[PDB]
């Protein structure tokens, strides 16, 4: 990182369900110990299915982000609606090729006919590792025993958003880098799906 | 490494050292550079650098005084000097060097002694010297505008003789040069 | 800031006899008071009765030899197949190593061959291309005491200039020997390589596995 | 003005031993009494550490009613040298002796903080790593006789000077009864 | 890289008189964090050939995808390159040193840890290490990291010399590595206990044992 | 697939680096005279001490059109990187004005950058030797 | 061509050789209302007590800026050449969200090295927007904004009286109320108020000195 | 078009860098054109600091073989009379460097010039054996003998062109033609050059010189220079002597 | 932190349940990369009944628990058997009044017949403070949310054993400096009880 | 005590023109747990940096004639506090009319080496026997100590860890252990060039006297 750059301090965290994914995280932007914004949209849409989440430098994340969201358009206008490995690899490349100068982590969640919906981690290095769920950010890592305890394969809507819910809340209650509000969009054969929950519901769970 | 020059009513001395590198010993000048018929230029600083840069203005001068058959003026002399200065550390670290540009103007009839700093900063002065760490005190307490080149001779040869009380057996001797309405002069009495 | 060098602690030793030419190796490949190889060539026959060898940092030595090989390739391939001469792959590896001036190739270089009288001819390269014919010539840790020893012995003004190729060969092999017993990093294998009109004949001597 | 550095060679014959140092007045090897101890580095240390262990020599004897022994001296230099744990001396020491009760020659020497190092051949001080150590065990010889061992160690000296200008060395071969001091004005 | 970030342990191989015989450990570690327990580093490349990368987890698989390339270009347009176009360990070591050595050159290093385990194709064993410096050696015995100080002294004194390489069978030269890969779990905090073996023979020709894990562990002694 | 500039070091250097500045006399030397520079610029002083900023800004264009032309082979085939690539040449070998340095008007359009301005357009940027109509005609047509 | 590197060495070599704010922004219910504190200090000395920190990029579409003056206000001045290029061509009222594109481009080239954090407010024919912009590249969303030295003060008085459906009257009181309490409690913010309002399908207002 | 389309197709070759041409030519991988360049190429690092990375791991001894050889400068001078030029150097060196002739500290640039080692021994070597290419290549095209001037500057343009670079070397040109006379002329690795009449450079250049200086004629002798030269060598032993005709070895 | 010192990076925990408190910890010390001691018991007593686990460098943490048992047998000999809070007071004391010399961190589990079992924590700076449960060490991050979500007043004592367990294979699993086996002690009215659990149990959970 | 003085004179030497003479930094020192008591090991080739000083050194310190280590890092340093506990000991058994014990001498050892707060470079393995039985000890420089029934140090210590690790078991003869020991050192000596030459071993048994053997492997 450089001098007097804005980093990511997040808590992000994707997980595969039985109809699809769900990709959540928290909503504060800091500035050391200064919130500079208490409600944030961190989940970035980079196609109609296909979400991700950023960590690192804010300014090559988003660069990153704006190209492959290009490129994913010019895919489409040839060969209709792409993958998530598709978008996946071009993370993937412009994060590696481009590690020497930016700062830039990644975890994307995506859906399709093909693949049913799949989870994707990028971290810092430009390494892409495919994974059943992925956890990241600097309150990730108070979470991750939990998350490892009460994980399961094909879960449902309900069970899955339950277990981000109080994944998060743990993460945001040890973190002072986390913030109020929990965002989660739901991939899946339907649509896209879009959830917000308030401190006074999950600090009470 | 001490470079002096004095502009009498009517002629332009310079003087210079004669001869010093490193520590090995030359018998053996390599400081003045004949710009014009009646135009000179001397030079100090940094080895190397220095007598590239004071070729290169002498090539571009006698280069315009072949093309238009005619005698820039000492004016414009220091000017371009001053420029190319400027222009040679616009893009790398910047090295010592000190100019001192004497001419006799024939269109004014009027002698000019200009002096061009490493930044190339160029003042017109009366006297001036570099090199030494003072001199000025005897440049300034006997100096007339209206001194003849008698007179400016033998301020310089005073200021020769301070010089030659405080350092060693290294300093060789003085180059003394003339311009004037006649052209350059070489001095070797004095 | 990443650092690109290294060393790899050989000892080369190459002699120029009356008819021919010898080149010696020791092999050894030892760092951070950790043993990782024992066996590994540092003599190479480059062809046109000339012989190389380079000590030092192994990837350099490599590539040196590699680019020494492909000139003499295609020397004789634009040259209608033209025997190169000892001083021409001298001048070859002088400029070779002068085109890394700022960034020098660690290592030290000796070629030996015949010349155009068919005397033996050493000649030892500095790191960055300052070459000289030597008669004899050790490189490496071992040879401020490989020098000695030779020097005590025979005479470089028994006469070297009658000695024989069997007699050179049983001297660099005593030589070699002497170090081992009391140096500590020479040792495993010692290869030769005797550069005669009949061509190049190699001799692997194996010393004391340590 | 200079004299910081120097060189010191300790040999053991068959009944006898042998300890050199270089010379360009100031000598390096110091005896108190059939002890010999030569000393390299500051001048100003070697200074200091001879008049320290007169002193001390000068006291044993005077209660103990008897010259010092060299095993007993090595360990005094042991312990004086740790003394100074965190001030140590720039200096290398080296002991000679022969034991004046049962024979045997003894040699020892000693780091800047009184590490014991005793070998049975030969000692180097000053420099053991590039004309010197590898001379001396090029040309020891074990059980030689008190001339084979004078002349071992001229010419290690010879070897080490060669290794011309002005040149001057100083040996002492020491036997139970009689010691032989000997100047290499060469 | 100018850094690794994410870093695998070791991987440590020998030779028996039949082949050789590879292993390494699955992790990927984030630190002083175990943060992937399914990365594979052991990559088996053409027939008869095994390459083991210890290091930057993002280099690793650049150098797997530079072999995935070698394979698919060695075979395009050769319908007959399966018997005697058949990439041998030699050709695919001294490509990786090249490559390693150049990019040394560029000052911009792989930081990876190179082992290159097979068997010829006149039947003879093959076995070379390389590194970030673009250095290269040969071994009848070889490993990386923390295992170049441990599993080396263990896997000596079964192969010492080259005259013991006849010697030494298949089952001996397992039981070493497993010890040796049991005793890097024992002293190594970045190790796993999962590992991955290949062994590379010139009768049956190929081996590779995934998900095993180090078993007959003694902490019986901590009782007291 | 770069967004930052890479490799924009040199990896050697020689003294008859740039060809157009070739001396006659000595042809393995530059020519100090017709180069202008104020005649104290030894190349190695281009060599240390620049700005970490000069590299990224003078091949940042350059790079994005690299980056583009690569999407478009991945994505569309080479034909269309191939199409682009002629169309700029030829716009740009046929446009030959010594007196102005500004560019075509095709060029911006083909550029896309018929409504864009940056500092290069604003700032866009005496000498006895090399200035002339003569000297810009042999370096287009290389005489 | 562009910005020069020449005398960079020739300055560095000077320099061995020893040779040497309150702005808010608030989302009503049917517009954006930017204000500004109005002294201009150099360091303690106040150089001018009545200075117009609100600049103008298009006729409904304004920024305030922080970090370094000349850099803030040329990067404006050349975002606004861009828009009023852009509307030409395209024959359409500009939209806040082409020029926080451009901003973003332009910052993310020079990789930070040309210091301005921008509040950039506007209301285009697709709605009312208020971005923050950062001097590396960054940008963000928000409906209540802060920058400067006092924007402390300001953040607290904008998270006291803040709701989601506020009239054009209390959006400017609410801005108003945040500019004075920075000019307070702040010794680098003083003097009067600038408002500008914007609102949707009306001109922009502007209205210097608002508050004296 | 088709070299377009060529550009634009495709791994292997990009991680070898055999993608450059400058790679190829340095590997001799399509031919032998390194060994065609007049004026020779250097490589540097790609890095931002070249200058202070070759200075560290330049000033790092370990081995004593890998050091870069340093000319032996003990005592050289050089002067001029009516007779012609009188170089004297010491023939002083052992070092594990045994070899069959004595080790020339006095570089044979062509028939008719002399060039002294001093500072870097491959500096020299190499700069003054490229500057005998470029003296014998402007004799060919000018059908004349190059004066010493002229050689004098190449090669402190040639030397001032990498100035700061790494070089250390410095030289002193000696020749004698019909057209200037006796010539010698000083060029170092910073850029002077300096004609002179009496040179000294070494150690004991003090001594040389005011031996010299003491007993210095214009009108002398080839005998007594020669002597005169010998005991100025002495007084802190190689001879050479150059006339019109070329130069000749008086060692002694 | 002293340079060339040895680190004592652990996994602490400590329990009170319905009987009485347990102390749990693992058992491996390692210097950088390599583990110096794989079979390391850190449940360093004090007194019959407090027991306490350190933290920090091992030699000042040595010292001061020396200095605290000596301090507990005069007591002893002087007023009998001490409370948790004596022990820990004394431990606070020493960590305070030497934390600009010393880094010492401790975890003190007590019991005694009217506090009926204690924990406290004195991390490093020298505060203290008193907890129904602590945990601490490097690999304690990892299991925080775990520990906030699996904790009851008046558990029985297998629950308390279980929830240890857990708590510390999760620890184990996430941490590189955490390995080995489990170790607990059970401060109860019956006495002190020793329990040992080897990997091949803990890593099945 | 010991002296401070010279200490800003021997600064300003190595500041100016002068380079402080080394120190000997001492090699591979094993100790292994045996049902009946302890066995010690330790190389016996010193090196003076790069080039070998002795074949044969003698690097087990005796505390007590039943209480043994071998120390490594300053050798000075190694063998003063060594013999200063020791004398310690001699006292304390003299006061007691006791045989001495092995945690007296590990309690001194410790507070010793905690007092000078690790400026004293001793890095040592403690073995014995005692009427409470065997013990063996591992005290670090900066005065923490660990207890453990195989112990490993020095330059070839990972090697010698190894050996112990492959082959060691909780019910052990004498001689078993003795040849474990040496199989450890020789691995050292082997697979490092810190280490070399012989082996010095001192076995200690409950109920015997301390046997001392020197060069075991010839």
């Amino acid at each position: 990182l450089k001098k007097g750059e804005v980093s990511l301090g997040t808590s992000i965290m994707a997980v595969t369900f039985k109809d699809g994914v769900i990709l959540g995280a928290d909503s504060r932007t800091t500035t050391g110990a200064y919130i500079a914004n208490r409600v944030t949209d961190k989940l970035t849409r980079v196609h109609d299915k296909i979400w991700c989440c950023r960590s690192g430098s804010a300014a090559d994340t988003q660069a990153i982000a704006d190209i492959v969201q290009y490129h994913l358009e010019l895919y489409t206008s040839q060969y209709g609606t792409p993958s998530t490995e598709t978008a996946a690899s071009v993370f993937k490349e412009l994060c590696y090729e481009n590690k020497d100068n930016l700062t830039a982590g990644i975890i994307v969640a995506g859906y399709d006919d093909k693949n049913k919906g799949e989870v994707y981690t990028i971290p810092l290095g430009g390494s892409v590792h495919k994974l059943p769920y992925a956890i990241a950010g600097s309150g990730s890592t108070f979470i991750y025993g939990y998350c490892d305890k009460n994980f399961r394969e094909n879960m449902s809507k309900e069970e899955t958003v339950d277990f981000i819910k109080h994944s998060l809340s743990q993460a945001i209650k040890w973190d002072g880098s986390s913030g109020g509000v929990i965002r989660m969009v739901v991939l899946t054969a339907a649509g896209v799906e879009r959830l917000i929950f308030y401190p006074d519901e999950y600090e009470q769970l | 490494d001490i470079i002096l020059g004095i502009r009498v009513q009517d002629s332009v001395i310079l003087a210079s050292s004669k001869a010093v590198t490193r520590g090995i010993s030359v018998l053996k000048d390599d400081k003045t550079r004949q710009l014009s018929p009646h135009t000179l230029m001397s030079f100090a600083g940094e080895a190397g650098d220095t007598v590239q840069f004071a070729e290169y203005i002498q090539a571009n001068i006698q280069l315009y005084s072949i093309r238009e058959d005619y005698e820039l003026s000492p004016q414009a002399v220091s000017s371009f000097v001053r420029q190319e200065l400027a222009k040679s550390i616009r893009s790398r670290r910047p090295y010592q060097v000190n100019v001192l540009i004497g001419g006799y103007d024939k269109k004014k009839n009027k002698p000019e002694l200009y002096q061009i700093d490493y930044l190339g900063t160029k003042v017109e002065l009366p006297y001036g010297a570099h090199g030494y760490s003072y001199t000025f005190f005897l440049l300034d307490h006997h100096y007339r505008p209206d001194m003849t080149t008698e007179e400016g001779l033998d301020l310089l040869k005073l200021c020769v003789q301070e010089l030659e009380k405080r350092m060693p057996m290294d300093f060789k001797g003085v180059i003394v040069k003339i311009v004037d309405k006649d052209g350059i002069r070489q001095v070797d009495d004095f | 800031q990443f650092n690109p060098y290294g060393d790899n602690g050989g000892t080369i030793l190459g002699i120029a006899g009356e008819d021919f030419a010898v080149l010696a190796g020791d092999t050894r490949n030892i760092t951070d008071y950790s043993i990782n190889s024992r066996y590994e060539p540092k003599v190479f026959d480059c062809g046109d009765n000339i012989v190389m060898s380079a000590n030092g940092f192994a990837a350099d030595g490599d590539a040196l030899v590699k680019r020494f090989k492909n000139s003499v390739k295609w020397y004789h391939f634009d040259h209608n197949d033209k025997k190169l001469s000892i001083n021409s792959a001298a001048r070859n590896i002088q400029h070779l190593l002068y085109g890394k001036r700022f960034f020098p190739y660690y290592v030290h270089t000796i070629i030996a061959g015949l010349d155009e009288d068919g005397k033996g001819a050493v000649y030892s390269f500095d790191p960055v291309g300052s070459y000289e014919r030597e008669q004899c010539r050790a490189g490496g840790a071992a040879a401020s005491l490989i020098m000695p020893f030779l020097d005590n012995q025979v005479n470089f003004k028994k006469p070297l200039k009658y000695l024989s190729v069997e007699e050179v060969i049983k001297l660099v092999r005593d030589s070699f020997t002497s170090a081992t017993e009391r140096h500590i990093q020479v040792g495993d294998g010692l290869e030769i390589l005797i550069v005669t009109k009949d061509g190049v004949r190699k001799e692997f001597y194996e010393l004391k596995r340590d | 003005s200079s004299i910081n550095g120097g060189i010191v060679v300790a040999m053991t014959g068959k009944d006898c031993v042998a300890i050199a140092c270089d010379l360009r007045k100031f000598e390096k090897i110091f005896h108190y009494g059939h002890v010999f101890l030569g000393i390299t580095g500051l001048a100003t240390d070697v200074t200091t550490l001879n008049e320290m262990f007169r002193y001390k020599t000068n006291l044993y004897k005077l209660k103990e009613e008897r010259a010092i022994e060299p095993e007993t001296f090595t360990q005094l230099v042991s312990s004086s040298l740790y003394e100074r744990r965190f001030g140590p001396y720039f200096v290398g020491p080296v002991v000679a002796g022969i034991n004046s009760k049962s024979g045997k020659p003894f040699i020892a020497g000693f780091d800047l903080i009184g590490c014991i190092d005793e070998a049975k051949d030969f000692i180097v001080s000053g420099t053991a790593s590039d004309q010197l150590f590898g001379m001396c065990e090029s040309l020891y010889e074990p059980n030689l006789e008190p001339e084979d061992l004078f002349e071992t160690i001229s010419q290690a000296l010879l070897n080490a000077a060669d290794r011309l200008s002005g040149w001057g060395a100083v040996v002492y071969i020491i036997k139970k009864d009689e010691v032989v001091k000997r100047y290499l004005k060469m | 890289t100018q850094q690794p970030i994410v870093t695998g342990t070791s991987v440590i191989s020998m030779k028996y008189d039949n082949g050789v015989i590879i292993a390494a450990d699955n992790l990927g570690s984030y630190g002083s964090l175990l943060r992937f327990n399914g990365v594979e580093r052991l990559i088996p490349v053409g027939d008869n050939t095994v390459v083991g990368i210890s290091g930057d987890i993002s280099d690793m698989q650049h150098i797997e995808r530079l072999l995935k390339d070698l394979v698919t270009e060695n075979a395009y347009d050769n319908p007959l390159a399966d018997a005697e176009e058949a990439l041998e360990p030699s050709y695919i070591f001294e490509y990786l040193a090249t490559v390693m050595y150049q990019r040394r050159s560029k000052m911009n290093p792989l930081w990876n840890a190179i082992i290159v385990a097979g068997v010829q194709s006149n039947g003879d064993q093959f076995l070379r290490y390389v590194n970030l410096l673009g250095v290269t050696y040969s071994s009848p015995t070889l490993a990386t990291g923390f295992g170049a100080h441990m599993a080396n002294p263990l896997l000596r004194k079964v192969v010492d010399r080259e005259s013991d390489i006849p010697k030494t069978t298949v089952q001996v030269a397992e039981e070493a590595i497993v010890n040796a890969m049991r005793v890097l779990y024992y002293r190594d905090a970045r190790s796993s206990r999962n590992f991955s073996l290949a062994i590379i023979d010139k009768n049956t020709g190929l081996t590779f044992k995934k998900n095993l894990q180090v078993e007959n562990m003694k902490w019986d002694f901590a009782k007291d | 697939m770069n967004i930052v500039p890479q490799d924009t070091f040199k990896s050697q250097v020689s003294t008859d680096q740039d060809k157009s500045v070739l001396s006659s006399a000595v042809p393995s030397l530059p020519d100090t005279l017709r180069q202008q520079e104020g005649g104290a610029v030894p190349l190695s002083t281009q060599l240390n001490d620049r700005h970490p900023l000069e590299s990224t800004l003078k091949n940042w264009e350059t790079t994005q059109r690299q980056r583009q032309m690569e999407q478009y082979r991945q994505i569309f085939g080479i034909a269309e990187p191939m199409k682009r690539t002629m169309e700029m040449e030829i716009v740009n070998r046929t446009d030959f004005n010594p007196l102005s340095t500004n560019g075509s008007i095709h060029r911006d359009i083909l550029l896309n950058k018929e409504c864009s301005i940056d500092w290069e357009d604003v700032y866009p940027g005496s000498t006895m030797v090399g200035d002339d109509v003569h000297s810009k005609i042999e370096k287009q047509l290389g005489i | 061509a562009g910005l020069s590197f020449d005398n960079y060495q020739r300055n560095n070599f000077l320099a061995e050789n020893s040779h040497t704010t309150t702005i808010v922004g608030v989302k009503f219910n049917n517009g954006v209302v930017i204000a500004a504190d109005t002294r201009s200090t150099q360091g303690p000395i106040v150089a001018d007590k009545n200075c117009a920190k609100l600049h103008r990029i298009s006729p409904k579409i304004w920024c305030a800026g922080a970090g370094t003056a000349a850099d803030t206000e040329a990067v404006t001045q050349l975002i606004g050449s861009n828009i009023e290029l852009h509307s030409l061509y395209t024959s359409r009222e500009p939209r806040v969200v082409s020029a926080l594109q451009m901003l973003k481009q332009h910052l993310f080239k020079y990789q930070g090295h040309i210091g301005a954090y921008l509040i950039v407010a506007g209301v285009d024919p697709t709605g009312s927007h208020l971005f923050s912009i950062h001097a590396h590249g960054s940008t963000d969303v928000g409906y209540y904004l802060s920058l400067g030295s006092g924007s402390l003060a300001a953040m607290a008085v904008l998270e006291s009286h803040w709701k989601q459906d506020l009239t054009k009257e209390e959006a400017i009181k609410l801005a108003s109320d945040a500019i004075q309490a920075g000019i307070w409690n702040d010794l680098g913010s003083g003097s009067n108020v600038d408002v500008c309002v914007m609102e949707i399908g009306k001109d922009a207002e502007y209205l210097r000195n608002y508050t004296p | 078009m088709q070299a377009i389309a060529d550009s634009f197709s495709v791994r292997l070759v990009k991680e070898l860098q055999y993608d450059n041409e400058q790679n190829l030519e340095s590997d001799f991988v399509t031919g032998a054109s390194q060994f065609q360049r007049l004026a020779p190429s250097l490589t540097v690092p790609p890095i931002a600091s070249p200058q202070q990375f070759l200075r560290a791991h330049t000033d790092d001894s370990r081995n004593p073989d890998c050091k870069i050889k340093i000319a032996h400068g003990t005592t050289t001078l050089a002067f001029r009379f009516q007779g012609g030029i009188i170089v004297a150097v010491d023939s002083r060196a052992a070092g594990n460097w045994v070899a069959s002739q004595t080790v020339k500290k006095v570089i044979e640039i062509n028939p008719f010039l002399l060039g002294t080692m001093a500072g870097g021994a491959a500096d020299c070597q190499f700069w003054e054996t490229w500057l005998g290419s470029q003296c014998r290549l402007h004799e060919l095209r000018e059908k004349e003998r190059i004066s010493v001037a002229a050689a004098s500057k190449i090669l402190s343009n040639l030397v001032y062109q990498y100035k700061g670079a790494g070089l250390s070397m410095g030289t002193m040109i000696c020749g004698y033609t019909r057209k200037e006379g006796p010539t010698i002329y000083y060029v170092d690795s910073d850029g002077t050059r300096l004609k002179g009449d009496i040179f000294c450079v070494g150690s004991g250049q003090t001594f040389a010189y005011g031996v010299l200086d003491s007993n210095y004629k214009w009108d002398l002798s080839v005998e007594d220079a020669l002597y005169l030269g010998k005991r100025s060598i002495l007084a802190a032993v190689n001879l050479y002597h150059v006339t019109e005709d070329g130069w000749i070895y008086h060692g002694n």
